[PDB]
């Protein structure tokens, strides 16, 4: 009975996996076989959508999240985003799946058969929590790994077919990136813009070739990172700043996870160019738009000017001023003002929307794109009866924006309560009172009172 | 020691009447801006045009509000998520008319209040207490910020926003109700049973205990002088309020462990509440309550309304009056 | 030594016996097409 | 030792599931009421008194299944089955909406039986009747918002029907006709809700966080006896920690479990109040000074107007079909519509 | 303590319980299935069939508008269904 | 009420000849107009032009007359404008245009009627809800 009951470990079975804190072999394990199901996971639901997946209907009508990634690196997709071979996704698919099944018989022979602490059995693998080298080499080695896997981003978009850009000219293409941005004035610049409207901070990222750039500075960083921790300790400033458990560091990856998932959240909800919006759907923003170009298209057909066209309130109906002046669209759209897409861009001028270019140079890829767009607005019920909440059944339909945002919120925010929560525990538990107060030397009782 | 030490040893006393703490030091001055301008704009704030539709709405109670009708209001739809401090206006009057003090408001506030989660940690770690009141403070916490930040950041705008008032209050939930169905999404009908829940719960927990307190006193003064602060007796005979309300349901329907009892007054209402806020948190991405709009047909066809369609013809009462002046465009899309 | 019908027995009836019961009548309607 | 000796001692003999007098009262009409609500939300429709469908076997799932209240036409009728309207008739009983009243009646009377075995258990182990007293609130809702309401109204047809989807309505009904957001009954209501729930959270997560360390594992939970004399958390580092976080702290533990009560409690009967004026459309609707000047004064608006004018869109839009017996007709062109939508 | 009667994890785990409940459980079930599949609980209750709702070609409600003709007016709406 | 084949029987010309669909046909042309035509249609309306609805009453008025079989069919291979103007394949899905309009590669003949049957009997069931937007939900 090592651990694996109340009595000897301490902790109750519903706390039962606490009882791993001190068995390195069991707790590697425990995370292997987690690994193995992630892994599944990515590869049971890739098939899953191949399976569901009708290349006649757009991606977002199908509720696919996973199949959109991989188009979006560049495999199985032509121009306009047009699914043109769907082999990539099966073999994605399976050799996740297939993965997961070594990844499980690691964890399962970890956790069970093998032995419960590496200490004994190897000084490289075996570790103690406050062995503040050891673990920062651990670190070290990871960090590696994750800049060698940002690279690989690299690797795929300079020298392996490109990703899908959707600012490409003609609708949108895969194109191979050869001058990613190096400049460290853009790259860093997105880190200081602030994250708010009309700026974004790290979401306003509009251009591959940023993209590729970045991660060409993140691996690099990363691999740095991993070379000073694993030849470093940390100095005296952080050894007297922080906890030094495994608990600590758990509630230190929790609150970093935490932020990961409010970040993606609105990532997935404002950028149109890592998450094509001929995969994604239109963003909320780019629906709202599209609405208003939808009608200025209409009424202009019918002879309507549309640059005088004086609305109810005394604002233009269809165009108006944003504060700083650009020309944008009139109506409850002008908060989204800020959208930039590919369908649109090309009625902007220095001023913004340009008159003549709205009389004169809309497509019908444009009326096209922006119908389209604006019938696909990220609204919808629980049940995916897609539109607004009083709209009857009828259009099947959530987009996977929201089914992307709504789950990253929920996922972010108890992760943030896990890092108060584990947190919390681990100061205490260091300082000697997560289990209650001492009877016999409470400290308020030895405190002079407040009044 | 040196000047520095000093004041580190200040502002974690806990000698201090209230708390100051690093926590603290943020969160004094962000809720001393937040207070200062709330209570001068809700009394003499001229009238805001919540709405970019130079529609300005009047909220304070010089402009002829009284308690109940008075607010700030948001800013306005122009500005959508735009940052808005005071040195980006040309002048207070253009500040306040776009509804400035909102923004200053609600940022200073959601920071400050942030501060106090973290104080509440602070605190209980000098003390040497454990750690989690201050988890249970996340449930308001977080359904503030899902009404003053991440609902605004779905939409696009801090004019959708909840307004700081009695009246911005109800109109925040009504046109919440007819562009989510919030009533009809399980999220809030768990922040219900949370607090329904949580008022059952306090008035039973309430009620069992004082109907179980020790005899201490006589007849002509409150039963409260048989409890002395500090005493290390308990006032009230739990095994005796086990035996009524055991027998009132029965005997495993109730509960014999004091830490089992108060931890599930603790984590009832802090996990609904979490819920509710969830369920505001995903609505502002447009994820909305259950659609049953015509899903009673009969053999002919003809739609068979249930309950879910009336709910649906009062939403649309509210969808269709809603910011009657705002919309040029049919779909109502944020 | 145990009683086996007791108020207790009557009590548990009372609710399952009608519970398995309205269970089957839903779980049948599941296949009424209109 | 009479035969009323002999049934009160077996009335009151210790079992798994106690009885007492009171059990004579409350099984039978708690059975009745839960069983009637079970039984008609799976079998039975709305159909003629409502044109709702309403049951499961009509196809509505959990969330839109009711016993909905009769129709207008019946008035108050207490819809006995041998009464006048069902003639002893059972189907036409369901018909006609008499599992509504079934279930509202004797609900009612398994209340009054549940308070009663609350006196009756709490007078037999020699505890004060607090939980009783709390049991009030309960029933002070139940009786003005299923009983007393509807008997102000014109029929029964306006109460609240049994269902999740239904209630909602009542909820949207309240708002667009009673104006009841803006009654200070409600609002007090409100506050004894929130802050019972406030309360709930605070104290349970006080004590959790002020124990004292009675065992040596980590689960804190098997380190009480109920039989242990001393209290199990400090009341003397929770009431340090509150004053310096809050101001404030309880200091007196009786005092504290009674605010517990009285909290929650007060808040339902303010809100009792307040529905029994809406029984008599004593509603407070309106801010008069504010209506004088919106009238006076196109430029004035607040939250209040924008609120009225959710109100009338409400009541047009869902009148015709929410009461189908008053046989509405609303042509299009007078709907109160904002622009576009 | 105990009240005396037989705690409930005696009787689920005894094989006298599961020989006694294999079948009146499943009994049950079936009857309640039945209940519905024969068409019987639409003529106890009265609720409609997905077919008699409305006549062939009438929109309107059937909706009782008298308190002592009540009875009287569902059954001559249900005779117009014919 | 039921579904009859008096309902299910519906213009196939203009020139007054009918044809009766079945029961498979109309819940066809319902599962295809959801797929194919819903997001711009849904309930006989048109959200990109509110304007233009699918009732029977619109359809007669087309140029050409639209209030039937082939007459739909017609329109969902080469849809013209309300007065036969103009030809619209370029932003009105069709077989026309399925190169740009994906949804329409996979239909036949047989789907196009199904619809065009959908279309055309949904009226006679749900009356003025058809076509007549949020006032009758
Ligand atoms: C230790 C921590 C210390 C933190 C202290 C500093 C805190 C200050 C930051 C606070 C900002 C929060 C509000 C952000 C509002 C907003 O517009 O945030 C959204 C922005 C994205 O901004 C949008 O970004 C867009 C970028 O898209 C643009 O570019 C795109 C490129 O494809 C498209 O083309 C698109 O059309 C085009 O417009 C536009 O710029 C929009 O106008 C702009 O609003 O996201 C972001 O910056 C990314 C991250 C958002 C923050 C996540 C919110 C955190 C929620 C708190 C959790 C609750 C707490 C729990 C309680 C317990
Ligand atoms: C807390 C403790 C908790 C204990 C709860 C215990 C629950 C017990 C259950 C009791 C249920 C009582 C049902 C009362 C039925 C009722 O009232 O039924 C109503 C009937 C009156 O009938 C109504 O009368 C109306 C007025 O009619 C009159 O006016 C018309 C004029 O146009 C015609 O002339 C008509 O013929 C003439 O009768 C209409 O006809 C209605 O349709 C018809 O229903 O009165 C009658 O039965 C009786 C009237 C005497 C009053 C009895 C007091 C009960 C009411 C208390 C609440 C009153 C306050 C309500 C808020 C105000
Ligand atoms: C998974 C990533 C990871 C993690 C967990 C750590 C963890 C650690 N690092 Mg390492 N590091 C990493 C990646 C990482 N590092 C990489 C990629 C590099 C290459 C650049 C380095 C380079 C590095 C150096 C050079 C040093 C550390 C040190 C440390 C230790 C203390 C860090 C500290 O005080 O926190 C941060 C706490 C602070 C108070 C720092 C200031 C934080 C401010 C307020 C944040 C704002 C500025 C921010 C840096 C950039 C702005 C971005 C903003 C817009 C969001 C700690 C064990 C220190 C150490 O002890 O080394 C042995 C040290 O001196 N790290
Ligand atoms: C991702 C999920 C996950 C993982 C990986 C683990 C992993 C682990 N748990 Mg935790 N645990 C979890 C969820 C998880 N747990 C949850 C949700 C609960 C709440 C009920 C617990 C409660 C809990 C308690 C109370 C305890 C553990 C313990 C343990 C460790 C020893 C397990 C053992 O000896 O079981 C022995 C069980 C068996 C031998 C039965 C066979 C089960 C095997 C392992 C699963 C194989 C199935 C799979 C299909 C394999 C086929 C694939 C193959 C082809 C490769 C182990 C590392 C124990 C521990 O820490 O020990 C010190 C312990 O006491 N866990
Ligand atoms: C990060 C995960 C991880 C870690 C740290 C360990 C660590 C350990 N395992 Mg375990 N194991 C794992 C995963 C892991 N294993 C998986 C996935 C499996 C299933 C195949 C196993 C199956 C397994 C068995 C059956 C045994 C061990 C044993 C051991 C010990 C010695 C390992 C050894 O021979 O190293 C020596 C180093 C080498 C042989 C160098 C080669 C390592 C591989 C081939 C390099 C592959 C790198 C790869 C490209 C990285 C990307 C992977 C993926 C993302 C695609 C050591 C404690 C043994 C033990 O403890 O004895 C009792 C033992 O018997 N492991
Ligand atoms: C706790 C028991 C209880 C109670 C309080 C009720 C109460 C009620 N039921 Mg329910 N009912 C019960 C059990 C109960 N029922 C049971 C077990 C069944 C299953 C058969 C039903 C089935 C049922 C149906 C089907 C209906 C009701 C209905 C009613 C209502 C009207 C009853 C009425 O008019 O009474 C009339 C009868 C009396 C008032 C009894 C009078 C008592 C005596 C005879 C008076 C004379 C005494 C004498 C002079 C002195 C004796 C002194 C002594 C020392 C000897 C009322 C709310 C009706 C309803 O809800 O309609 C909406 C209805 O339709 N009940
Ligand atoms: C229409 C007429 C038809 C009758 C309908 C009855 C409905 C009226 C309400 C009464 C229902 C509740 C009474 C339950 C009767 C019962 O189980 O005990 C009756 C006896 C005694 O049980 C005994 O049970 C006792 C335990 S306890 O009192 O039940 O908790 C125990 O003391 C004793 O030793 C044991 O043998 O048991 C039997 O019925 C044997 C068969
Ligand atoms: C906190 C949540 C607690 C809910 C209970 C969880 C029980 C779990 C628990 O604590 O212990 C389980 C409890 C004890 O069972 P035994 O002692 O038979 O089991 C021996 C066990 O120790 C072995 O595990 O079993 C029951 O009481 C089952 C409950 C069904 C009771 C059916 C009776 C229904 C009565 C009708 C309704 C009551 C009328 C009320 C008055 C109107
Ligand atoms: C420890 C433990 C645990 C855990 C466990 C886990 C976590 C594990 C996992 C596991 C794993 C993770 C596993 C894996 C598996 C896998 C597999 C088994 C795979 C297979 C595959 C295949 C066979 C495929 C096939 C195919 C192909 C190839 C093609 C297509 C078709 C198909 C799909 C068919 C628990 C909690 C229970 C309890 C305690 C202890
Ligand atoms: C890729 C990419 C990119 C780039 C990016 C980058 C380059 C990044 C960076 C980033 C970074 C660079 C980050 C950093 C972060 C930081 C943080 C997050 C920090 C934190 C800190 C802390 C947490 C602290 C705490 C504390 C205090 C405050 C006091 C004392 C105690 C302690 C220490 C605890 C871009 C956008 C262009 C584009 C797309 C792609
Ligand atoms: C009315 C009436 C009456 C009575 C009746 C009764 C008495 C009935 C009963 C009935 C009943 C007594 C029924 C019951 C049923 C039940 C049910 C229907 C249940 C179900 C449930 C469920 C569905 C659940 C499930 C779940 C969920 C959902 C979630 C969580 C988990 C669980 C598993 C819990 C008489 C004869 C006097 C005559 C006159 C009229
Ligand atoms: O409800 Mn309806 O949707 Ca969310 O925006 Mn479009 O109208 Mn307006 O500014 Mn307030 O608010
Ligand atoms: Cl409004
Ligand atoms: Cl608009
Ligand atoms: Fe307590």
């Amino acid at each position: 009975a090592t651990n694996r009951d109340q009595e000897s470990s301490g902790f109750a079975w519903w706390a039962g996996n606490a009882r791993l804190i001190n068995l390195s072999g069991k707790l590697l394990g425990a995370h292997v076989a987690h690994a193995g199901l992630i892994v599944f996971w990515a590869g049971a639901m890739t098939l899953f959508e191949l399976a569901h997946f009708i290349p006649e209907k757009p991606m977002y009508e199908q509720g696919l999240i996973l199949i959109p990634h991989i188009a979006t690196l560049g495999w199985g997709v032509g121009p306009g985003g047009e699914v043109v071979d769907t082999f990539p996704f099966f073999v994605v698919g399976v050799v996740h799946l297939i993965s997961s099944a070594v990844l499980g018989f690691g964890g399962v022979y970890h956790a069970i058969r093998g032995p419960e602490t590496l200490e004994e059995y190897s000084s490289f693998f075996g570790y103690d929590w406050k062995d503040k080298n050891k673990m920062t080499t651990i670190l070290g080695f990871h960090l590696i790994v994750l800049g060698i896997g940002a690279l690989l981003l690299v690797a795929k978009a300079m020298f392996f077919g490109g990703l899908y850009d959707t600012w490409a000219p003609g609708g949108g293409d895969v194109r191979v990136i050869t001058n990613p941005t190096l400049d460290p004035r853009v790259i860093f610049g997105y880190l200081l813009k602030s994250p708010f409207g009309g700026e974004g901070w790290i979401v306003s990222v509009n251009n591959l070739e940023d993209v590729v750039g970045g991660h060409i500075w993140i691996g690099l960083i990363c691999i740095a990172g991993g070379i000073w921790h694993i030849l470093t300790t940390p100095f005296g400033w952080a050894r007297r700043a922080f906890i030094w458990s495994g608990e600590a560091y758990l509630s230190y990856s929790l609150g970093a996870l935490s932020m990961m998932g409010f970040i993606a959240t609105c990532f997935v909800w404002f950028n149109n160019t890592v998450y094509p919006s001929e995969f994604y759907g239109p963003t909320g923003p780019e629906a709202s738009q599209a609405q208003a170009m939808t009608f200025l298209i209409r009424d202009q057909k019918l002879g309507a000017n549309v640059g005088s066209a004086q609305g109810p309130t005394g604002l233009g109906k269809y165009l108006m001023r944003s504060p700083t002046g650009e020309i944008i669209f009139g109506g409850e759209t002008m908060r989204f003002w800020d959208f930039r897409g590919p369908w649109l861009e090309p009625l902007r001028g220095p001023n913004g929307l340009d008159l003549n270019k709205i009389k004169n140079d809309i497509q019908p890829w444009q009326e096209r794109r922006a119908a389209e767009y604006m019938t696909h607005a990220p609204l919808g019920s629980l049940n995916s009866v897609g539109g607004v909440a009083t709209e009857i059944n009828s259009v099947n339909f959530v987009s996977p924006r929201s089914w992307l945002a709504t789950s990253h919120f929920v996922l972010a925010f108890f992760f943030l309560v896990g890092h108060l929560w584990h947190a919390g525990r681990a100061r205490a538990a260091a300082a000697g009172f997560e289990k209650g107060i001492d009877r016999e030397s409470e400290p308020v009782l030895s405190m002079p009172s407040l009044d | 020691a040196n000047l520095w030490e000093r004041f580190c040893n200040w502002v974690t006393s806990t000698d201090n009447r209230l708390y100051v703490g690093w926590f603290g030091v943020i969160m004094i001055p962000t809720l001393l801006a937040a207070t200062i301008c709330f209570v001068i704009a809700f009394i003499a704030a001229p009238p805001v045009d919540i709405d970019g539709i130079r529609e300005p709405v009047s909220g304070s109670l010089l402009y002829g509000n009284n308690i109940i009708t008075g607010a700030v209001v948001p800013s306005s739809n122009a500005i959508g998520l735009h940052f808005y401090p005071i040195w980006e206006a040309a002048s207070l009057d253009e500040w306040l008319y776009n509804g400035g003090p909102y923004q200053l408001i609600i940022f200073h506030f959601l920071l400050g209040a942030s501060c106090y989660m973290g104080r509440q940690w602070e605190l209980s770690y000098r003390l040497g207490m454990r750690p989690w009141i201050c988890v249970a403070y996340s449930a308001p916490l977080a359904s503030a910020f899902a009404v003053f930040l991440i609902y605004p950041i779905g939409q696009g705008s801090f004019s959708d926003g909840m307004p700081l008032g009695i009246s911005g209050t109800f109109n925040f939930m009504i046109v919440f109700q007819a562009e989510h169905n919030i009533l009809m999404h399980p999220f809030h009908q768990l922040g219900v049973a949370g607090v329904f829940g949580g008022a059952l719960f306090c008035a039973m927990h309430g009620s069992l205990v004082t109907s179980s307190l020790i005899r201490e006193t006589t007849e002509t003064e409150s039963a409260n002088y048989g409890y002395k602060f500090g005493q290390e007796e308990e006032t009230y005979n739990i095994v005796a309020a086990h035996g009524y309300f055991g027998r009132l349901i029965f005997q495993y329907a109730s509960f014999n462990n004091s830490r089992s009892l108060h931890f599930f007054l603790a984590a009832w209402p802090v996990v609904g509440v979490w819920f509710t806020a969830l369920g505001i948190s995903t609505m502002a991405f447009n994820l909305n309550g259950f659609n049953f709009n015509h899903s009673v047909i009969d053999a002919k066809g003809n739609v068979i309304n249930t309950w879910a369609d009336i709910i649906n013809r009062a939403n649309l009462g509210m969808e269709v009056m809603h910011e009657r002046n705002a919309h040029n465009f049919p779909l109502d899309l944020a | 030594s145990y009683p086996i019908f007791t108020v207790r027995w009557v009590a548990v009836h009372t609710l399952a016996v009608p519970t398995i019961f309205f269970l089957g009548a839903i779980a049948a309607m599941q296949f009424i097409q209109r | 030792r009479g035969w009323f000796d002999i049934l009160d001692d077996w009335l009151k003999r210790d079992r798994f599931v106690f009885v007492g007098w009171s059990g004579i009262l409350l099984f039978p009409c708690a059975y009745l009421a839960l069983g009637g609500w079970l039984t008609g939300t799976t079998f039975v429709t709305s159909w003629y008194t409502h044109g709702l469908a309403s049951s499961y076997l009509e196809g509505c799932n959990f969330l839109t299944v009711a016993v909905s209240t009769p129709a207008n036409s019946m008035g108050h009728s207490l819809l006995l089955l041998w009464g006048p309207e069902a003639q002893g008739d059972f189907t036409r009983w369901c018909q006609l909406g008499g599992l509504w009243t079934f279930i509202a009646l004797h609900g009612a009377f398994g209340l009054i039986g549940f308070m009663l075995r609350q006196f009756e258990i709490a007078r037999l182990v020699g505890v004060r009747p607090y939980n009783a007293i709390a049991f009030s609130a309960p029933i002070a809702v139940f009786v003005s918002v299923f009983l007393i309401y509807p008997l102000g109204q014109s029929s029964w047809f306006f109460a609240p029907s049994f269902g999740v989807a239904a209630i909602f309505r009542f909820l949207l009904f309240f708002q667009g006709f009673h104006n009841w957001t803006l009654n200070p009954f409600h609002m007090m209501g409100v506050a004894g809700v929130l802050g019972g729930a406030l309360l709930c959270a605070i104290h349970g997560a006080t004590v959790e966080n002020t124990l004292f360390q009675d065992g040596e594992g980590a689960s804190t939970f098997r380190a009480f006896n109920p039989t242990q004399a001393e209290e199990t958390y400090s009341m003397v580092t929770a009431n340090r920690f509150w004053s310096q976080i809050f101001g404030i702290a309880f200091s007196n533990k009786r005092w504290l479990h009674f605010f517990m009560l009285f909290v929650p409690v007060t808040g339902l009967w303010m809100s009792a109040i307040g529905v029994v004026g809406l029984a008599l459309n004593l509603r407070s609707y309106d801010f008069i000074s504010q209506e004088i000047r919106a009238a006076e004064d196109p430029e004035f608006e607040t939250f209040y107007t924008k609120n009225l004018l959710l109100n009338e869109g409400i009541r047009a839009w869902m009148a015709p079909q929410d009461q189908p017996h008053e046989n509405f007709v609303f042509p299009e062109e007078v709907l109160p519509r904002g622009n576009a939508l | 303590g105990t009240t005396g009667e037989r705690p409930f994890s005696d009787i689920i785990t005894s094989v006298r319980y599961w020989v006694i409940h294999s079948i009146t459980i499943p009994a049950l079930f079936i009857a309640g299935w039945l209940f519905v599949s024969t068409g019987l609980a639409y003529d106890v209750f009265g609720t409609p069939r997905p077919d008699s709702y409305y006549a062939q070609e009438q929109r309107s409600i059937p909706l009782v508008t008298d308190r002592f003709e009540a009875k009287q007016q569902v059954e001559t709406f249900l005779e117009q269904l014919k | 009420a039921e579904l009859t084949p008096e309902v299910l029987t519906v213009p196939l010309n203009s020139e007054g000849k009918t044809i009766t669909l079945t029961e498979k046909q109309y819940l066809e042309g319902k599962r295809l107009f959801q797929y194919a035509c819903a997001s711009c249609h849904v309930g006989g309306i048109t959200k990109t032009n509110p304007s233009l609805d699918l009732r029977t009453e619109t359809l007669a008025l087309a140029t050409p007359p639209r209030d039937n079989i082939e007459g739909l069919v017609d329109y969902m291979k080469n849809p013209t404008t309300y007065d036969g103007e103009q030809e619209i394949a370029e932003v009105h899905p069709s077989l026309r245009s399925a190169d740009i309009f994906p949804k329409m590669r996979n239909l036949t003949e047989k789907d196009l009627v199904a619809i065009a049957g959908h279309i055309l009997v949904e009226p006679k069931i749900l009356g003025d809800k058809w076509g007549g937007g949020k006032v009758y939900y």
